[PDB]
């Protein structure tokens, strides 16, 4: 009958690891290079659009990063399909929390929330797992400015710097070689360009082949902002670090 | 019976590639060539109409579909997965939308649902991917014009000008030299027919091109009069005629 | 692959086959009835010397007249004690009276063929159920993964099994003391164990009608273990 | 290769390889015959005597459905049960909503119907089974032959299983020579004849015959098996015919 | 409006001797004022050494009884021919009775 | 749970030394209209059976379609259909019963009255009544309806015990089913003169009378009669 | 749905995907468990292959199931928060049922039972994970440690490790824990437990974590400079 | 190579099976042909009774959908009456929801769909037979529409299917280059009958009886097949001049 | 070979490798008898131990006070059958007031049957069962086999060596249908019929296990000292 057909999705190696999210994790080794930097006045979010095209309408494009609420947003890497089935349940998530407490949901509660529902696919129902890797940047009142990632495993873990997709050896080093504790999102700004500079597989790192975010309170007062860069704002940015 | 096929068809291989994604864009690559061009003041899109046969009535077949009053679709690719997510594009713009906003969707949303059926097809049990590559042009109040791209995978990326199917790679090159930020219409239009008759071999015609566009609303075409708000459909397909005029000043 | 529930060319389920290879592996269990009671002893086999042996519960009671010895995949074997279990009781509830002792291990061994594509594969796990009724008198029953259950007079399950079991066919006669038999477990359980046996690495428990079900204290079996030493050494 | 290890696979042929091999289970099976007369229809079968401990007319083969067809089949008998236990839900189903007893064309195309849904699927079995049916309805006599592809025709005659190029060719001899027709009581007495002689491929082991019978004149539209004097009749005519 | 119960009448009686016990009934069956029979027997051996009458509506006590007969029936079939006891034949039939608390026999049973 | 529409009245019935009687008039009442006048109640089930409706039209139709699917269903791979393995009348009957207790059950019942009649393999009488209670009863004589309460006073004249029984004929007891019928005829608003009368005899098998009617009627006294007091 | 029989018997008897989840723990970071007298101590290898963690929000590798009981574990990190949240859960739900809280070797059994559960269910793979289950029996000063595993089978420790070289600290314990006279104080405990993944760690940084648990709900976990004070006070008597 | 097996896609972006389902469409080796009138339309496909012991009244590869609808088959018989059933169900079903008849090329895009998705799920296979759909519709008029197991379908002047379609294909095509019309201008549907025949003596270069042919005829209100001796009279007319 | 995977597959000679798999299981079986003459029925059965302190597996299962039957393969699954006849019995006598024909009850297990041998997942019923029961048209017996196929006979063996044993009744068979009114003797000449089977081994008290029906006799087992009579 069927069981002929079955790749079986959701098995162990003889060396007790799982294929499939194996294979998945390749995948995303060959997405843009993503990369978060946490700050203790904010978080900075920079990423790399892969191989574009001058007809490609930029301004209205995005492939990167995704807003879930006003206090949380992610970078993507791996397939964007993939990714919006997940970004639209932690949306839903967000405002179910929201909904229930009358409270903005914890960043981990979250972040812990979508990385159980890659667990599943990983356990059960005999389906490929998703082909995305996150790194979340939020702000809550509990714990302030936090970083994560996630992978198709369903593992998650908190960050001060990381990087994911391409290129994340090379990346890491070089976030681990430059940052310090008392760094100040400006200075985070600069980092993250730089790092994506040297890391990057394209021959220069232009406005166009980018999509960068900044999680704020720069905003008036007791509050927290987020700004998703338009493309002359990234080119201003490539400017005033000295990039282009 | 019952399916018993709960289990992906589509699955990650030891490269990270997912084999029946990468074939279904090769289905694509096989397919007729169809582009889309974005104007100032409008959108066009354009495909061949590939007759199997003469004796077929190819008025019969539409390559180039109404989604919405204001948004159109083309493709390249198996023509009856095509014609299938048109009829999914069009039940869910109701659905999921219109029914709850009173009002057609936007482009962008549309095309993440059409996005989204298509992802599906892609991760569930028992199926195979869609063998189609859309193009997808649309207008609506916030967002003005726009084109889009949808792929096998559900990935869709907006452009200013493209091309997909068999020779997307020269017609893409074209569009490069010949788009700027100032076209009009007409001038996307005659832009289209230009980069159309590079990948046709036969024929060249009216009969033999079935073209589009989103442009100005049409209130010859909206079937009653009355209500101010209500101005007509801004998708419109073009006539045999229509296509041979512009044809001379080619 | 091939199916969970196919048969090969000899007329046997692989499947079933496959788990009996699983149970020979498991540490021995052995049982012997007579006319006084029903003795049931399990070697323990601890991994480690850190490991409190005291948890290792391979000995069961399913109800006040009915006990269970295992030996295979011992996690297996909970789902299969608490079926038992709610069983013996729901008789009980319907009936208003003690379930015999067949039909509580019929009961168990309908639970054995319910696996395909239910249970994703058979129990690696084999069964020594012993008790008391006032219809048969004292029984011991193997229940297997087939769904087969001979009643025996005595036997032994487990890695140690065709030599403990050559040694009960000399050894029981049916006129054996509960003392008697209880030795008797020892002796072999000593014999086949790879680890010298004491009360820490071994246990006894037993069945009669007066007492019903009990577990043997570590300070019980150690003294019956220096009778068994002394008993050997008097020829 | 490997496009017949599963059913509802198409060959490179465009074949169904496991419908294929059903009809070698059919062919190994013993021959069961149809013959449409004047106003109605006959069936008979050969049924082996694999030992003498075997009760004589115990074991019936042919089956009624409703109360106006009979059905008869060659190959693995089970399946040919299973499928006539269907056959009697349709039949019944029909007759429940419509009144009147199922016509022998509309059952045919339901037998035809659940037969071809079972080469659909990967997981299910094709019908290791041809049955011969049919019976009198308001417009008349009809006989069908129904295969494991879910194949159907309406037939003059019919034959199946082991001895069926034999059969055939007394069949097509019947009718040649009966253009006008064949009475039902004359059909009873060839049946006979056809299956004594089919009976040739299967010459190790002797045989019981079976024969059953839908006539206007003779049943009043009925399904009836065929017994004592007028049964022994169709043997000693079978009898001489073979000397 | 349908009613699902109805009174057949009749009256039973049950004494419990040293070593014997009876169960004794009127055979008469009626509705309302009308009689549907005079002979229509109520009190029946169920196997077992056990007798039983179920007193009230007849179609419910004629189902109960069938019911318990059919699980004397089974008791045997699942325990080995095992004589079923007057105490647990009681305790069975509560649960015959009580499976039913939400839409009743409308019977009095005695065994 | 519903309301009966089209109605049928009494059925009687009684067993006699070698067989059983039964009958029913030919009415299908609408309440107070007499609306259809050539309705059969009366239905054979093989040579043996004959089962007597009354209630519910509609109903009775179904039923009649259970017996018809039953006897089918028995001839399925059945050799023996027409000998030892036919239909009996206590199969018949256990089945209605059954069904009718199911349907009462599901508080949905067939809202009839029935008495199966026939006799037996070993020639011993049947009868037995059920109704859309699944209430289920033997008698000598039985009787739906306005039937149990005048006809069955008649009819236990006759055969008051099962002693009666083998002393009485098959004219003696056609004779007082006709008689009764007479009496309802009189007496009830819902009946009719046309009736169906059916005997089951261990003998000469199963007699169907069709197209029976009330005669010899006293209404001559009538004209005497003059006013309210 | 999806009812594939994933774990299944091998000719030999094996179940591979039960044997292929036990190499999942193998690859995951050592844990110990460790009780004293009034204690028990519970230590974790973090790999310092990842710097620049934000060790605020990480996910500690110690969860409490309620408050007497803790549970920590090697193997698939995904996995176990299936396993945690399940068990706490239960905690919850004993609560209100029995109205008492859960002991140590009836959470043992209840996670033991699920992990079991997916070794013979139909389209699902086993718990790549291993736990340490530790604590105090509500009003019960006697300490408590148990150990599970994906096949399902459980047991009662006086001390134990999961993860990779767990062979070497299983070495160190079994000949320096002595049952006659376990750890009598917090200190001893901790000492012992530290001293024992001092023998795989690498550097006595931030590669230990240490979380001990008394009796009535008494649960804390040491800071960096605490656990430093330990290491370098087993390296200097280590010095002769 | 289990590509091979199922509908999913191999590293040609080809499916295997919906190709090897359209090689089964020759398995019968019958030669079928549509064509339109001013008024009707016309379907012709060729008869063959291989067995003497057959009743030939019941072999048949054209079907009565609905009243307005006829569908010729080329395809194994079974799979033709899989389809056949399912159409009238379809058209059946569609005039109760909306209240007028299904049109021809409504239902045919209704089969292609779900042809579509046997292409497309696992478990269904392609059922291997081409459809065939012929009407004279109340807004388009006379309707050809012709369906086949990849979930094709399109709109014809005239058309053919079979083993030697493209004979019969080429000589319809150079009649309708010649007339420089969409259809036959001829009046009654005898005639048409009869064009339709004679296009396919020449193109199969084969003669024919009456028991060699079969026919189905659409018009206003109601599509029809002829009986043998309806067809006797065609093949007379046919060779009288 | 590549044929036999699972019960839904073909083999290109027609044949279903699964289902003949099964029928190997009742031959590795022990030896069980069945014959009847006009007033009775009677099942004789070999019984296997495990070794000598093991008891010995019963073989012959009631299914009503008229009928039962006698086992050889998959104990298991003939308690699954039997407990199907015993429902099937049950539903005859509880609906319709009337004893299952042995005839219906043998249809009835074919049908049961063939659904585990056409559809995927499922496995055919590996054993044998011989059923013998008195009805309205008299003793019968039956030789059931799981591929569906349901024989009545006037006698018959299956299990290993049976084939000693239905020689021999092929031989006897015009004697011990004329055994009328003698329930000893049919039980004698079943006896006799499998002794033709046995090798090494004989019928001892505990290893002999004998069943009978008849026109006034309700089915009844006899074991141990029951059967010492006829040893
Ligand atoms: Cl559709
Ligand atoms: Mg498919």
């Amino acid at each position: 009958g069927s069981r002929r057909y079955d790749s079986r999705t959701t098995i162990f190696s003889p060396e007790g690891r799982l294929y499939q999210v194996e294979y998945a994790l390749e995948s995303i080794s060959h997405a843009g290079t993503a990369i978060g930097i946490m700050a203790s006045d904010g978080i900075v979010l920079a990423a790399e659009r892969k191989v574009t095209s001058t007809l490609l309408e930029q301004d209205t494009s995005t492939e990167k990063l995704y807003k879930l609420n006003d206090k949380i947003a992610v970078a993507v890497a791996g397939l964007t399909a993939d990714a919006e089935i997940l970004i639209n349940t932690a949306r839903i998530h967000a405002q179910n929390y929201l909904k229930t407490y009358n409270e903005d949901i914890p960043v981990e509660i979250l972040v812990r929330r979508l990385s159980d529902i890659k667990q599943g696919y990983t356990q059960h129902g005999g389906l490929r797992p998703f082909g995305v890797s996150f790194i979340y940047a939020g702000y809550d009142d509990r714990y302030g400015y936090q970083l994560y990632t996630s992978n198709p495993s369903g593992n998650y873990t908190g960050w001060k710097a990381i990087s994911v997709g391409a290129n994340t050896s090379a990346a890491q080093t070089l976030l681990q070689m430059d940052y310090k504790d008392d760094m100040k999102v400006d200075d985070a700004i600069e980092l993250a360009l730089k790092t994506l500079s040297k890391t990057t597989d394209s021959s220069a790192l232009t406005y166009d082949r980018l999509e960068f975010a900044t999680i704020r309170k720069g905003a008036n007062d007791g509050e927290v902002y987020q700004k998703i860069f338009k493309p002359q704002e990234i080119k201003d940015i490539l400017v005033k670090t000295g990039i282009t | 019976m019952t399916d018993r096929y709960s289990f992906s068809l589509t699955t990650f291989s030891p490269s990270g590639k997912l084999g029946q994604i990468d074939y279904a864009l090769t289905a694509v690559k096989q397919g007729v060539t169809s582009l889309g061009i974005k104007a100032t003041n409008g959108v066009v899109i354009a495909t061949e109409k590939k007759s199997s046969s003469p004796l077929a009535m190819s008025e019969t077949l539409s390559k180039v579909s109404l989604l919405t009053p204001d948004i159109g679709a083309v493709y390249s690719g198996m023509g009856p997965d095509y014609r299938v997510l048109v009829d999914k594009s069009r039940k869910v713009a109701h659905t999921s939308y219109k029914r709850i906003y009173g009002e057609y969707p936007p482009t962008k949303l549309l095309v993440s649902e059409v996005a989204k059926i298509m992802q599906e097809a892609t991760q569930s049990g028992g199926v195979r991917p869609f063998g189609v590559s859309l193009l997808i042009a649309g207008h609506d109040e916030f967002n003005g014009f726009s084109l889009y791209q949808v792929d096998p995978s559900g990935s869709y990326f907006p452009w200013k000008a493209t091309a997909i199917g068999k020779g997307s790679v020269a017609a893409k090159t074209f569009l490069e030299k010949r788009w700027n930020d100032e076209l009009e219409l007409e001038d996307a239009i005659h832009i289209a027919l230009l980069t159309l008759k590079e990948s046709v071999e036969g024929e060249f015609n009216g009969d033999t091109i079935e073209l589009a566009i989103i442009g100005d609303e049409n209130p010859d075409l909206l079937g009653y009069t009355g209500i101010p708000t209500d101005k007509g459909p801004r998708f419109r397909k073009l006539t045999s005629q229509e296509i041979n005029d512009r044809l001379e000043a080619l | 692959d091939r199916g969970v529930s196919t048969f090969s060319p000899e007329g046997r389920l692989f499947q079933v086959e496959y788990s009996l290879e699983a149970i020979k592996l498991g540490s021995t269990a052995i049982g012997i009835a007579t006319k006084e009671g029903v003795v049931l002893g399990v070697e323990k086999r601890a991994t480690s010397p850190l490991l409190e042996s005291d948890s290792i519960e391979k000995i069961v009671e399913i109800d006040r007249h009915i006990g269970c010895a295992m030996s295979g995949l011992t996690a297996d074997a909970r789902s299969m004690i608490e079926h038992a279990r709610t069983a013996a009781v729901t008789h009980n509830l319907y009936y208003d009276e003690d379930i015999n002792v067949e039909s509580l291990t019929q009961s168990v061994c309908d639970l054995a063929l319910r696996f395909g594509e239910l249970m994703s594969r058979p129990f690696g796990v084999a069964l020594l159920i012993a008790g008391h009724d006032a219809d048969d008198g004292y029984q011991l029953f193997h229940a297997e993964p087939s769904g087969t259950f001979y009643r025996y007079n005595a036997k032994a399950i487990g890695s140690g099994s065709e030599g403990a079991q050559a040694e009960l066919l000399n050894e029981w006669h049916s006129s054996l003391t509960l003392k008697e038999a209880e030795l008797l477990v020892l002796k072999i359980l000593k014999q086949v164990m790879e680890e010298k046996l004491d009360e820490n690495n071994a246990q006894l428990s037993c069945i009669t009608k007066q007492d019903g079900f009990k577990i043997y204290d570590n300070e019980k079996t150690a003294e019956l273990i220096k009778e068994l030493k002394e008993k050997e050494a008097a020829e | 290769t490997g496009y017949d290890l599963s059913n509802s696979v198409f060959s490179p042929d465009g074949r169904n390889f496991q419908v294929e091999y059903a009809v070698k289970a059919v062919e190994n099976g013993t021959t069961s015959i149809g013959i449409k007369c004047n106003d109605g229809v006959v069936f008979a079968v050969e049924k082996l005597i694999t030992s003498k401990l075997l009760v004589p007319q115990k074991n019936v083969k042919i089956q009624v459905v409703d109360r106006h067809i009979g059905c008869v089949y060659s190959g693995l008998i089970p399946d040919g049960r299973h499928l006539v236990n269907r056959g009697r839900e349709e039949a019944a189903s029909f007759k429940k909503l419509y009144k009147t007893p199922i016509p022998i064309p509309a059952f045919a195309d339901r037998l035809g119907q659940y037969v071809q849904a079972h080469t659909l699927y990967n997981s299910v079995r094709p019908f290791g089974v041809s049955t011969i049916f049919g019976g009198v309805d308001k417009n008349g006599a009809h006989l069908y032959m129904l295969e494991p592809s879910g194949s159907y025709w309406g037939y003059k005659g019919a034959a199946t299983g082991k001895g069926r190029q034999s059969a055939k060719a007394e069949l097509e001899k019947l009718v040649d020579h009966h253009p006008e027709g064949l009475s039902a009581r004359e059909a009873v007495k060839q049946a006979a004849k056809i299956i004594y002689l089919a009976h040739e491929d299967n010459k190790e082991k002797d045989f019981e015959l079976e024969i059953s019978w839908c006539s206007l004149s003779e049943t009043n539209g009925l399904h009836k098996f065929v017994k004592g004097d007028l049964l022994q009749e169709a043997i000693d005519f079978a009898q001489k015919e073979i000397n | 409006q349908f009613n699902p119960y109805g009174d057949n009448g009749g009256t039973i009686l049950g004494i419990a001797g040293e070593d014997f016990a009876v169960l004794a009934g009127d055979t008469r069956n009626i509705t309302d004022y009308s009689i549907n029979s005079r002979y229509e027997p109520k009190v029946f051996d169920c196997g077992d050494n056990i007798v039983m009458s179920a007193n009230g509506f007849a179609a419910d006590g004629d189902a109960l009884v069938k019911r318990f007969k059919n699980s004397v029936k089974w008791y045997h079939f699942d325990h080995n021919d095992k004589k079923l006891s007057i105490n647990s034949a009681a305790r069975n039939i509560q649960h015959l009775l009580y499976g039913k608390r939400f839409f009743p026999y409308y019977v009095h049973t005695i065994i | 749970t519903q309301q009966p529409i089209v109605t049928g009245t009494s059925v009687i019935s009684m067993k006699y030394d070698n067989g059983v009687i039964i009958a029913a008039d030919n009415l299908g009442s609408y309440g107070s209209l007499l609306r259809f006048n050539g309705v059969e109640r009366l239905i054979p089930v093989g040579d043996n059976t004959v089962v007597g409706i009354s209630g519910d039209i509609s109903d009775m139709q179904h039923i009649e379609r259970l017996l018809k699917d039953l006897v089918t269903e028995n001839a399925y791979d059945n050799p023996l259909a027409d000998a030892e393995e036919a239909l009996e009348p206590s199969y018949i009957f256990e089945y209605l019963a059954t069904v009718m207790y199911q349907r009462r059950s599901k508080m949905n019942p067939l809202w009839n009255a029935i008495i199966v009649a026939g006799v037996q393999s070993n020639g011993d009488q049947f009868l037995r009544y059920v109704n859309l209670l699944g209430v289920t009863y033997s008698s000598p004589t039985l009787a739906t309806g306005f039937g149990a309460h005048m006809a069955n006073p008649l009819l236990r004249k006759v055969v008051d015990r099962e002693s009666d029984i083998p002393k009485t004929t098959v004219q003696v007891a056609e004779e007082a089913i006709v008689n009764a019928m007479r009496v309802l005829y009189y007496r009830d608003a819902r009946s009719s003169r046309n009736f169906s009368l059916a005997i089951i005899d261990k003998n000469t098998g199963l007699t169907f009378k069709k197209n029976l009617q009330v005669e010899n009627m006293k209404w001559d006294f009538a004209k005497d009669i003059k006013g309210y007091g | 749905g999806y009812d594939r029989a994933l774990s299944i018997f091998s000719p030999d008897g094996h179940i591979f995907q039960v044997e292929y989840a036990l190499e999942a723990v193998k690859r995951g970071t050592c844990a110990v468990g460790v009780k004293g007298k009034n204690c028990v101590v519970l230590g974790c290898e973090r790999r310092s292959t990842l710097k620049l963690q934000d060790t605020r929000i990480t996910p500690s590798k110690v969860s409490k199931i309620d408050s007497h009981v803790v549970l920590s574990f090697s193997g698939l990190n995904a996995d176990s928060r299936i396993l945690i949240e399940k068990a706490r859960v239960e905690a919850q739900s004993h609560r209100l049922t029995l109205e008492d809280p859960v002991t140590v070797e009836y959470l043992t059994r209840y996670v033991a039972g699920v992990q079991q559960r997916y070794t013979q269910s139909g389209g699902v793979r086993p718990f790549g994970v291993s736990t340490l289950i530790a604590g105090f029996d509500p009003r019960d000063d006697e300490p408590k440690l148990y150990q599970t595993e994906p096949s399902g089978i459980y047991s009662s420790w006086s001390a134990q490790t999961i993860g990779r070289n767990s062979k070497t600290v299983r070495e160190f314990l079994e000949k320096n824990y002595d049952r006659k006279e376990p750890p009598a104080t917090v200190e001893e405990c901790v000492k012992l437990t530290v001293r024992s993944l001092l023998e795989v760690v690498q550097t006595g940084a931030k590669n230990i974590e240490i979380t001990v648990v008394k009796p009535d709900s008494d649960i804390v976990a040491l800071s960096s400079e605490e656990i430093n004070q330990y290491v370098t006070q087993i390296e200097q008597e280590k010095q002769e | 190579g289990y590509d091979r097996h199922i509908t999913i896609f191999s590293p040609e972006g080809r499916l295997y099976q919906v190709e090897y389902a359209f090689k089964a469409t020759n398995q019968t080796n019958i030669n079928s042909l549509a064509v339109r009138g001013k008024d009707c339309t016309v379907v012709i496909s060729q008869k063959k009774v291989p067995d003497k012991l057959l009743d030939p009244t019941t072999v048949s590869y054209i079907f009565c959908i609905s009243r307005t609808i006829g569908m010729v088959v080329n395809g194994p018989i079974p799979d033709a009456r899989n389809a056949a059933l399912r159409a009238k169900a379809e058209a059946a079903e569609f005039r109760y929801k909306y209240g007028y008849d299904m049109p021809c090329d409504v239902l045919a895009k209704r089969m292609a769909n779900l042809s579509q998705i046997y292409t497309q799920r696992a478990y269904m296979r392609p059922l291997g037979v081409i459809l065939t759909f012929v009407s004279v519709d109340e807004e388009l008029g006379p309707s050809i529409y012709k369906t086949d197991p990849a979930g094709y379908y399109v709109g014809y002047k005239a058309t053919a299917t079979g083993p030697k379609q493209q004979e019969i294909t080429t000589n319809l095509e150079n009649h309708f280059k010649k007339s420089k019309i969409d259809h036959i201008n001829e009046e009654s549907w005898e005639k048409v009958v009869e064009f339709a025949i004679t296009h396919m003596i020449d193109a199969l270069g084969t003669e024919f009886s009456k028991n060699d042919l079969e026919v189905g005829v659409a018009t206003k209100d109601k599509f029809f097949t002829l009986s043998a001796e309806n067809i006797e009279e065609r093949l007379v007319a046919i060779a009288e001049q | 070979n590549n044929y036999d995977g699972d019960t839904v597959t073909f083999s290109p000679t027609g044949r279903l490798f699964q289902v003949e798999y099964a029928l190997e299981a009742i031959k590795q079986g022990s030896v069980t008898v069945g014959l009847r003459s006009n007033t009775h029925a009677v099942l004789v059965a070999l019984k296997r131990n495990a070794d000598e302190l093991s008891s010995y597996q019963k073989k012959i299962i009631k299914c009503d006070e008229h009928m039962g039957l006698s086992l050889a393969g998959l104990a298991p699954d003939a308690r699954v059958l039997s407990n199907y006849l015993r429902q099937q019995c049950n539903y005859s006598s509880l609906v319709f007031n009337r004893k299952l024909a042995v005839e219906r009850a043998g249809h009835l297990l074919c049908d049961k049957a063939q659904k585990n041998t056409q559809s995927y997942g499922g496995r055919p019923y590996g054993v044998g069962l011989l059923i013998i029961g008195y009805d309205k048209s008299g003793a019968h017996l039956l030789e059931f086999q799981p591929s569906g196929n349901v024989t009545e006979l006037y006698g018959t063996a299956i299990g290993a060596r049976s084939q000693g044993a239905k020689t021999y009744l092929e031989r006897t068979l015009d004697t011990f249908i004329k055994i009328d009114g003698n329930p000893d003797e049919l039980i004698k000449a079943g006896v006799e019929a499998i002794s033709q089977s046995l090798r090494d081994e004989s019928l001892t008290v505990d290893n002999l296990s004998i069943a009978i029906v008849g026109k006034d006799t309700p089915f009844t087992i006899y074991d141990g000292e029951a059967v010492a009579k006829y040893i």
